[PDB]
RNA sequence: CCUUUAGUCCCUCGAAAUUUGAGGCUAGAGGAGAAAAGUUACCACAGGGAUAACUGGCUUGUGGCGGCCAAGCGUUCAUAGCGACGUCGCUGAUGUCGGCUCUUCCUAUCAUACCG
RNA sequence: ACUAACCAUCUAGUAGCUGGUUACCGCCGAAGUUUCCCUCAGGAUAGCAGUGUCGACCUUCAGUUUUAUGAGGUAAAGCGAAUGAACUUUAAAUAUGUAAGAAGCCCUUGUUACUUAACUGAACGUGGGCAUUCGAAUGUAUCGACACUAGUGGGCCAUUUUUGGUAAGCAGAACUGGCGAUGCGGGAUGAACCGAA
């Protein structure tokens, strides 16, 4: 038993994206997230794995809806923040 | 396979090749320090209270003041 | 210096250059080049263990080896005895062309006059 | 040294047990010719482990600095010495002294 | 005995005990025999003994 | 970018009842780059190596360090140095430990005997 | 909805492990080691022992001495030689590397795509001779090559040299010797002593 990231392995293409591949041994940039907002996406789905199994259906579905409201309102920073830097 | 297979032949000839670096140790840190006990005895020129750098710094400062 | 593949080298390891130097049992030693290199030379030496000899092959830098003259004696040898052979056909006697061991000295008579013998005691007092 | 101290993770099964620990030293002068009780302030060197060193392992040949106000050594610029270097000389485990010469 | 002494007795002839042989002497068989020193018993024979 | 080292007493700012602090010149040493890297007689876990318990003419009543003295010895000998006896200077424990056990021996003798 | 016992047989189940393994005599006779391999409870290779074949032959080989030349210039003597272990004319003791002719040559000349300004050099050879000491000594109860086969692949003690440490112990390295497969004489006795197989 010994960790992937120690050994060379590549990264496979799954149905989950491989994305843009930076290479090794050379500049990971790092982004920030000092936005609250972008504090806030990062703290639902930390709180959510942590509750685990909810017997109710409703509860079940705000627990995601949470989640999914804070992408949405982090999206819409970032594109504010993105018309902001193509503005300047 | 082959660093467990060197360490498993060199092994016994690693246990006594240390303990005669830590035996070398020993007589450079003694002699270092005769040389500083030589070298008071002929003079010295300090302040109040010894240096507050640690030992192999003001040793070799005290003997780069030559 | 150049080094030629199968010349008799001897090696010196001098302790300025501490890269390429062999071990201490390869200190003094003396062997044939088989490999030249940039910078080394490979040297073929011989090693007893019990009763047979092992060949080892050793890497050895320019700065440690020298040519010797073991060979040279065997060389001035082969000339010698053929120009002291020629010279004896030439007038028509034998000569002893062998080296022969040094041999007992033979009987003489040593003279007292002007060398007088001096006394020695066992420690000396003066 | 001081009474009471929370030791690092990496040096807490070390117990140095309470009678077995030294707080002055015989001190001798080279030059005055006197030797003093003076109290240790803290073990520099030891020279055999360095882990000795840290845990203030009192072994023939470590140096160890003491406090030498009693003693009045005036110092250039006319200061009394209050913190020398001493070298214990002696093997304290035979013996249940701490003995050690000023490198003065 | 030596590997080098033990060379010197088989090379004059001397493998057993109580052996005897004749040798000319030069300097190359002089420091033969005195390595094997410790073994052996020689000297100058004369007329008589040979 | 500053620090240290040795020199010139060759030049500025601050303080100070005439003395200082902070920098300069010369040239040695210290501090491919946000990916990770170097390092430790330290710790935890897992593993490897070496050793595969020890002591047996053992032990007892007189400390250690440093100075002075010191017959000798030494690489020729009181000085390369080693160096004794002295003298001087510094200095309630405890607690898985106890209890019991015939016979015989030792003296390192508490008593009884005899001496100084 | 899911997922005990005894009897006979498969079964003479699986072991690298334990124990045992059957006349005599003769001859030859070990190793307890190197190097390599996902190598340490293992394989291959080389060594020691043996068989078969071929090839020789003093044109041989050698844990040896000598000569010549190195690595230790390690002691010594002198400084009425110079200079100052680090000085030397010379040079120990003690072990140690290499070379010593028929495979070397020498004289005449053939090849080469190597080499050189070049019938110049380097390698392999043809023709004559050094074949009687042919180019030190001593010995030699033969030596080399290929193929095949079996057991082996642990150390203990001591001398000498050397490295480190301790209050003293002791720990490591190199050579050599003894014991392991060895009886006999001696040391009253006997793994490590002496003599001698």
């Amino acid at each position: 038993v010994y960790s992937e990231k120690e050994l060379g392995i590549p990264q496979l293409n799954t149905v989950t994206p491989v994305g843009v591949t930076k290479p090794k041994g050379k500049k990971k940039g790092k982004v920030f997230v000092d936005d609250r907002e972008s504090m806030n996406t990062i703290l639902a789905m930390v709180e959510a794995e942590k509750q685990g199994q909810i017997e109710s259906k409703i509860m079940r579905a705000r627990q995601l809806e949470e989640i999914r409201e804070a992408r949405r309102i982090e999206a819409e920073k970032k594109e504010a923040e993105r018309k902001a830097l193509l503005e300047n | 396979a082959r660093k467990q297979r060197d360490l498993k032949k060199f092994g016994k000839a690693v246990q006594v090749q240390k303990q005669l670096e830590r035996a070398k140790q020993k007589r450079e840190a003694l002699d270092k320090i005769n040389q500083l006990k030589r070298k008071r005895a002929e003079g010295g020129a300090l302040g109040a209270t010894e240096a507050d750098d640690p030992f192999d710094v003001a040793v070799d400062n005290e003997l780069s003041r030559d | 210096r150049t080094y030629r593949v199968g010349d008799i080298v001897d090696i010196k390891v001098n302790g300025a250059v501490q890269k390429g130097m062999p071990h201490k049992f390869y200190h003094g030693k003396t062997g044939v080049v088989y490999n030249v290199t940039k910078s080394a030379v490979g040297v073929i030496v011989y090693k007893r263990v019990k009763h047979r000899y092992i060949e080892k092959r050793i890497n050895v830098r320019i700065e440690h080896v020298k040519p010797s003259r073991s060979r040279e004696d065997f060389l001035r040898r082969v000339k010698e005895n053929a120009e002291l052979k020629k010279k004896a056909k030439a007038e028509g006697v034998p000569v002893q062309l062998k080296r022969q061991p040094a041999m007992p000295r033979e009987a003489h008579t040593v003279s007292i006059a002007d060398n007088k013998p001096v006394t020695l005691a066992p420690v000396a007092y003066e | 040294g001081p009474d009471f101290t929370r030791r690092p993770v990496k040096y807490e099964r070390f117990i140095r047990p309470m009678g077995l620990r030294y707080k002055k030293a015989n001190v001798t002068h080279p030059t005055l010719n006197v030797t003093v009780q003076l109290p240790i302030l803290s073990v520099k060197k030891n020279p055999s482990n360095p882990l000795y060193t840290q845990l203030g392992v009192l072994t023939k040949g470590t140096i160890i600095e003491v406090n030498v106000s009693d003693l009045g050594i005036v110092t250039a610029s006319g200061k009394i010495a209050w913190g020398r270097y001493a070298q214990i000389t002696n093997n304290p485990e035979n013996d249940g002294c701490v003995n050690a010469v000023l490198l003065v | 005995i030596p590997p080098k002494p033990r060379k010197i007795l088989q090379l004059l002839r001397l493998r057993q005990i109580n052996n005897g042989v004749f040798v000319k002497v030069t300097k190359a068989t002089a420091e033969m025999i005195k390595i094997v020193e410790p073994w052996v018993a020689y000297g100058y024979p004369n007329l008589k003994s040979v």
